[PDB]
RNA sequence: AUGGGGAAGCUCCGUUUCAAAGGCCUGAUUUUAUGCAGGCCACCAUCGAAAGGGAAUCCGGUUAAGAUUCCGGAACCUGGA
RNA sequence: CUUAUCACCCCGGAAUUGGUUUAUCCGGAGAUGGGGUCUUAUGGCUGGAAGAGGCCAGCACCUUUGCUGGCUCCGGUGCGCUUGUGACGGCCCGUGAAAAUCCACAGGAAGGAAUAGUUUUCAUGCCAGGUCGUACUGAUAACCGCAGCAGGUCUCCAAGGU
RNA sequence: ACGAUCAACUUA
RNA sequence: UUACUUAUUCAAUGAAGCGGAGCUGGAAUUCAUUUUCCACGUUCUAGCAUUCAAGGUCCCAUUCGGGGCUGAUCCGGGUUG
């Protein structure tokens, strides 16, 4: 129960994975990997847009 | 010689509508600079049943483009629209199913549903399950846009007015007969008390103008002036015509 | 330099949180705030009669410190000095049994408004000052048309605050100048001289024009482009 | 209740609305001081359940009558230091 | 301290389809198989704790009356009853409160170093925990019905045989 | 091509 | 019926982007170059986006840091319809 949480140390309250006691580590691993793959996307079409901007 | 039903529902102390289990009021997010001069993405998040109301209602979360906080808003859900999904609002949105583009932006023929009959009310038009409301034209001196409303209405609205297109979920309800009082009763018990009805012929005079006599009659004719009185406006209500009709609905 | 970067973020309409700026412009004034900024947009939204435009006509910065350091030199006595003049005139008449006249005749800008339409009707007061400010204007708009009637010169100036320093009090609303002395005199028939100028001689077409009518920032600039849409060719 | 609007008035509506609606932290460390070289917000009264939610106690013994309340033992929670 | 369904992870990569529930549902979006991780329901072993409480036998003896000795140990069964729990299936145009409160996670503000600082979310240690209710009946006699009225009045536990 | 202890509760 | 908005009425918003002019480009290709229009950094993914913002520039009585302008155009205070 919540109070017990309360008087329950920190360790029983979470993993010591990143988004440890909120996220289950499948969702965190597919957060991460949407994270890393949605930024290189961006890296990709930034470029694209640089040079197709250079070229017209 | 007494108060009756609908003059009763009118002070409505027993007669409010039972709000306990709803998910709060489905309304479009207002219209402050994003709406009127881009786009904002959001994610429809959750798609709930909404109590009384027989359209799915969608839990969608946007970004407050002023502070740090997340927002979220209730639409009701259109067919198609499914959890965790892109949803994009504004006058610069594209023409897709769930997206909140204003009249003006939406092409001619669009179907659109929750549209707003002035540009800011956050919905009011075509919200009930199954139904749209269809772009006839556009006027765009004086911006304006002509509309066909699911009464087979045309109305002309301020061409700013938005409305997520596509067609409200939950459709073809209607179409299974209820087959029971009890499915009567549970549905009116969530709606709000106006089940069962008991005629007027069936009831006694002081209860009701049809009430009263040796056999179950009017009596007297049941189309009521629309300068009639409270108390006096039962049956029909300034009715044009009456009986079956043999016909179309002349649109 | 090497260890930071260039992070810059893009304020676009969906892209990040929009800096903090100036809203001054849209702050939810109180009421009060509200009733003033309407009332005077009303004021001047409304054709005013020309009592209103005769009004808020006040004479030039120049000749409002001119007139004011005059009045200045000619500023009434205070307590302090008040108590003085009394001690002395009671010593006086005490020991020599004066009639009352060891204390010599007064130089002051005779103020308030009963007074000083009193000195107008008697045709005693040489200039009339009259603030624009009045908050009842019942009080003042009879005030050019009684002075010109009475042929004495008058000027609309701003601030029956201003006044009222002048006459070492809060608000005044009027002042007037009823003797002069010698050694000044020039100096204030010149200033009397462009205060008719300015108002007593042009009393007459001021009183036959009009004021107010003007029309908000919008409104103009939709008036604008609407004669220009119209006239396009 | 309040702001505010009705009503001749007892009082009515209204509960966030057309209101200027506001309280806690390492804190400057000594004559000062939730006045201060500082910081953020946004529920925007209150009442309403001894069957809803809820911090924590059990055993044994004991009286004419009280006990998960007393006694003996063994625990737990909250607040503070 | 140790114990499970469910769920999750690693290893190979499966039609000749396999696994599997009473209920036919999963498996290249990775099943069978092998190994492992997690939940405190629950159970077990200890501590509490046998010193308690019960079941016995014996000895003093108007003396608000006592004291000793022994035992309290191993099992088994089930469409059993009740209760709780779990994985599930059926039903809805019905999908079956809120809030207080308590945790956790993102982020990195500020602070911290050889006898000096960082932890009172690890262990142990100190103090306090106010106010009102608490008896009894709860019904063919303690309530209401004029009453010690064949009436009415909400709920918990529920042995054996047929 | 291979077999002992061990509930007893429902049908014929 | 006409070019109205300030009375009054209606609806929202934490009264945030109102009106006008300017930075940049794409046009009929300009009978001389703001003369007419537009755009004013985001659409394959249930990720993230917050410390008067990093950078730039000038000034630093230079401690474990800062100040102005910029980034984030200017004017009009009519919050918007």
């Amino acid at each position: 129960r919540p109070r017990q949480y309360a008087t329950v140390s920190k360790t029983h309250k979470t993993v010591s994975r990143a988004y440890g006691g909120s996220r289950c580590a499948n969702c965190v691993k597919e957060r991460i990997i949407r994270a890393f793959l949605i930024e290189e996307q961006k890296i990709v079409k930034k470029v694209v847009k640089e040079q197709t901007e250079a070229a017209k | 010689g007494r108060v009756i039903r609908n003059q009763r529902k009118g002070a409505g102390s027993i007669f409010t509508s039972h709000t306990r289990l709803r998910q709060g009021a489905a309304k479009l997010r207002t219209l402050d600079y994003a709406e009127r001069h881009g786009y904002i993405r959001g994610i429809v998040k959750q798609i709930v049943h909404d109590s009384g109301r027989g359209a799915p209602l969608a839990k969608v979360v946007f970004r407050d483009p002023y502070k740090y906080r997340l927002r979220e808003e209730i639409f009701i859900a259109n067919e198609g629209v499914h959890t965790g999904q892109f949803i994009y609002a504004g006058k610069k949105a594209s023409l897709n199913v769930g997206n909140v583009l204003p009249l003006g932006s939406v092409p001619e023929g669009t179907i659109v549903s929750n549209v707003e009959e002035k540009p800011g009310d956050r919905g009011a038009l075509a919200r009930a399950s199954g139904n749209y409301v269809i772009i006839i034209g556009h006027n765009p001196d004086e911006n304006k846009t002509r509309v066909r409303l699911p009464s087979g209405a045309k109305k002309v609205i301020s061409s700013d007015a938005r409305g997520v297109i596509g067609v409200i979920a939950g459709g073809g309800r209607v179409d299974k007969p209820l087959l029971k009082a009890g499915r009567a009763f549970h549905k009116y018990r969530l709606k709000r008390n106006s089940w069962p009805k008991t005629r007027g012929v069936a009831m006694n005079p002081v209860d009701h103008p049809h009430g009263g006599g040796n056999h179950q009659h009017i009596g007297k004719a049941s189309t009521i002036s629309r300068g009639a009185v409270s108390g006096q406006k039962a049956g029909l209500i300034a009715a044009r015509r009456t009986g079956l009709l043999r016909g179309s609905q002349k649109t | 330099n090497p260890l930071t970067h260039s992070t810059p973020k893009n304020f676009g309409i969906g892209q990040a949180v929009q800096p903090k700026r100036n809203l001054s412009r849209y702050v939810k004034w109180p009421e009060y705030v509200r009733v003033q900024r309407q009332k005077k947009i009303l004021s001047i939204r409304l054709k005013v009669p020309p009592t209103i435009a005769q009004f808020q006509y006040t004479l030039d910065r120049n000749t409002a410190a001119e007139t004011f350091k005059l009045f200045n030199k000619y500023r009434p006595e205070t307590a302090a000095e008040k108590k003085e003049r009394l001690t002395k005139e009671a010593a006086a008449v005490a020991e020599g049994k004066s009639k009352q006249d060891a204390s010599p005749k007064p130089y002051a800008v005779k103020y308030g408004l009963n007074h000083v339409v009193a000195l107008i009707e008697n045709k005693k007061a040489k200039l009339v000052l009259i603030a624009n400010d009045v908050d009842p204007i019942e009080l003042v708009v009879f005030l050019p048309a009684l002075c010109k009637k009475m042929g004495v010169p008058y000027a609309i100036v701003k601030g029956k605050a201003r006044l009222g320093t002048l006459v070492n009090q809060k608000t005044s609303a009027v002042a007037a100048l009823t003797e002069v002395r010698a050694e000044d005199e020039a100096a204030l028939a010149k200033l009397v001289s462009t205060i008719d100028a300015n108002f007593a001689d042009k009393y007459d077409e001021v009183k036959k024009h009009w004021g107010g009518g003007i029309l908000g920032n919008k409104a103009q600039a939709k008036m604008d482009k609407r004669a220009k849409n119209s006239d396009s060719a």
